[PDB]
């Protein structure tokens, strides 16, 4: 019963690959998940996955200047999702 | 082509309360240490023949230009104070105090190779030489520049809340003047060389500054990781290759005002004698009360820089103006008593005696380049002081003197009362800088969109 991983910043890329650079204030029981899609819908989403207060990471940001977005998952008490969050903001 | 400076004055929101006033207490402790200086200057004048400074505001060149260097750390450890360790910026705090030292036996090296002004071109107080019993000020005062850089790279960790070098640098000078004229002639003391010997008094209390920093592992935890501060890891070691290039461009750039000294310098013997050199009653009240001015920002430039790892990306840069302009409130509002007051009968004879019986062709650039710079290196202190950018910031100042060079030998050449006229292209040389950084200061706080990458969050 709760809200997101409640930040969202990604300075700068290294514009073929990015940095995601995001609140975790501690963990909770602590997981991370952070999707891995453009906004184009094709190209499946993938996964990368961290720990600690560890939302605060970075992407193998394959393709060239084309719209990515991406976000990242809560998890906790329950072994489930505790919530997400999104932007989108590209090359 | 009208405005390449792109959305220039918004810098505001209800900044109103940005309250970096303990970020000029890193500076009324400089008027703190710009004034013992001077209760040596006239304490060696017990002895007559001790105008001394005659190495002392011509070291103060490997000082001042070595400082840059270091002074230009400000970022590295203000910046990562929204990182969290103190004792990584303190690996470099301690990699630097290396430096500062390091450096600072080359400032104690270099100073050596100096002394050979046993040399000749043009007119006194730039050739001559009979007795000098300066000699020795320029060693028992030119072996500091070691211990001297450390007991800098001090407020280059001064960053982050404290200004207890305000604390020190002010029992620092107490403690120096009485210990100063110990050696002019003293008591129980060493009592004899006094031309030289104000400095080694002086320089002796650097190095108890020096160790003003190490009375200050002590209020609370630590910035001491001097474990060996050797370096090693590629071909050379950064943490220090990275202060690298925050030094060569700070110095090289504190050789602006470094050939403004080789400027300000050359024109008074022309057939100009007597009052041209009095405009350096003048130009020395420019350094005086211009230093808790221009180093606001230098002292600003935390408030900054520490601001960015604080990931706050012009919510400093936004304030990069609302402090840019609070003092510059006073930066026109006492350019007003500037090219307003003179040398009154409340100057007797101090810094550089020249008081009763000489003109205010002084007073006519206390306005021409004052408030059109006064501030206008508060911007790089705060570009250097926010970014990278000293980068060529330093060819902020390959303008600033060679868009100088020739308002050098346009007031030998002139229209009128031309005193203030080689300061033509040199106070337009000096507010092509209201553009060229502040300039980017506005390719720069829209650097922080570009940085600032996601524009908030949620609840
Ligand atoms: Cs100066």
């Amino acid at each position: 019963v709760s809200s997101v991983p409640t930040k969202l910043e990604v300075v700068a890329a290294t514009p073929t690959s990015l940095l995601i650079s995001w609140d975790a204030r501690g963990e909770y029981v602590v997981y991370y998940r952070i999707t891995y899609g453009e906004t184009g819908g094709n190209s499946p989403v993938q996964e990368f996955t961290v720990p600690g207060s560890s939302s605060t990471a970075t992407i193998s940001g394959l393709s060239p200047g084309v719209d990515y977005t991406i976000t990242v998952y809560a998890r906790s008490y329950y072994w489930g999702w505790y919530s997400p969050i999104s932007i989108n903001y590209r090359t | 082509l009208d405005r390449f400076s792109f959305s220039v004055f918004l810098k505001e929101i209800r900044l109103l309360t940005a309250l970096a006033l303990p970020m000029l207490l890193a500076q009324v402790a400089q008027v703190g240490i710009g004034f013992v200086d001077t209760v040596m200057a006239g304490g060696a004048g017990k002895e007559d023949l001790a105008a001394v400074a005659l190495g002392s505001s011509a070291f103060a060149t490997v000082y001042i230009t070595f400082m840059g260097i270091m002074a230009a750390l400000n970022p590295m450890i203000a910046q990562l104070y929204g990182a969290g360790k103190t004792g990584e910026a303190g690996e470099t705090g301690r990699q630097g105090i290396w430096f500062g030292l390091i450096l600072g036996i080359f400032g104690m090296i270099l100073m050596w190779a100096a002394i050979t002004p046993f040399r000749n071109w043009l007119t006194l107080s730039d050739y001559v030489e009979g007795t000098m019993a300066q000699y020795m000020l320029f060693t028992s005062l030119a072996m500091p520049a070691a211990m001297v850089h450390r007991a800098l790279h001090a407020y280059a960790s001064s960053l982050n809340r404290p200004r207890l070098i305000m604390l020190v640098s002010f029992a620092a000078f107490v403690l120096n003047v009485p210990l100063n004229y110990i050696f002019v002639y003293g008591k129980f003391g060493m009592p004899a060389l006094g031309g030289a010997g104000c400095g080694v008094a002086t320089m002796a209390v650097f190095w108890f500054s020096a160790l003003a920093l190490w009375i200050y592992i002590a209020k609370e935890k630590f910035f001491r990781p001097f474990g060996l501060t050797a370096k090693f890891g590629k071909p050379d070691w950064a943490v220090f290759k990275q202060i690298w290039k925050i030094g060569a461009p700070i110095g090289l750039s504190y050789f602006l005002e470094a050939s403004a000294f080789s400027f300000i310098v050359f024109l008074i013997a022309p057939f100009g004698e007597d009052y041209v050199a009095a405009q350096q009653v003048g130009i020395s009240l420019s350094g005086i009360l211009y230093m808790i001015p221009q180093s606001v920002g230098s002292a600003g430039t935390v408030r900054i820089g520490f601001s960015l790892g604080r990931r706050e990306f012009s919510r400093a840069r936004y304030i990069s103006g609302v402090s840019l302009v609070s003092g510059w409130v006073l930066a026109v509002i006492t350019v007003l008593s500037l090219v307003l007051f003179r040398s009154p009968l409340a100057s007797m004879y101090n810094d550089d005696p020249a008081v009763l019986s000489i003109a205010s062709t002084v007073l006519l650039f206390a306005g021409l380049f004052q408030p059109a710079d006064f501030t206008q290196c508060i911007a790089s202190y705060a570009l250097r002081g926010y970014k990278v950018t000293k980068v060529p910031m330093f060819i902020h100042a390959a303008a600033f003197w060679g868009c100088g060079l020739l308002p050098g030998y346009l007031l030998a050449y002139r229209f009128d009362m031309g005193i203030y006229g080689f300061w033509t292209a040199l106070i337009a040389s000096l507010t092509i800088a209201a553009v060229a950084l502040v300039w980017c200061l506005e390719k720069y706080s829209m650097e922080l969109v570009k940085s600032h990458k996601a524009v908030s969050s949620g609840l």
